[PDB]
């Protein structure tokens, strides 16, 4: 049914553009990552991976 | 629960609604834009003739 909007409508009736972000961070290959620079890889020495 | 009953003409059957403007919807009977409920309308030409 019709969902028209009026500028004269007050709070609780104004349009509200909504975007949802759904994440699925799980044990799987990563495709989306943040801006973290990749450093060199070190072996046989204790590090904070 | 509040119920209100009256009679109106054919061209003004849809006039009583939030955001509507005219004679009946403004000077005799106006619904608030946040009104909850609904209207029941039916022809009574057989009786009110």
């Amino acid at each position: 049914q019709s969902y028209g909007f009026r500028p004269t409508y007050g709070v609780g009736h104004q349009p509200y553009r909504v975007v949802v972000l759904s994440f699925e961070l799980l044990h799987a290959p990563a495709t989306v990552c943040g801006p973290k620079k990749s450093t060199n890889l070190v072996k046989n020495k204790c590090v904070n991976f | 629960v509040y119920a209100d009953s009256f009679v109106i003409r054919g061209n003004e059957v849809s006039q009583i609604a939030p955001g509507q403007t005219g004679n009946i919807a403004d000077y005799n009977y106006k619904l608030p834009d946040d009104f909850t409920g609904c209207v029941i309308a039916w022809n009574s030409n057989k009786l009110d003739s």
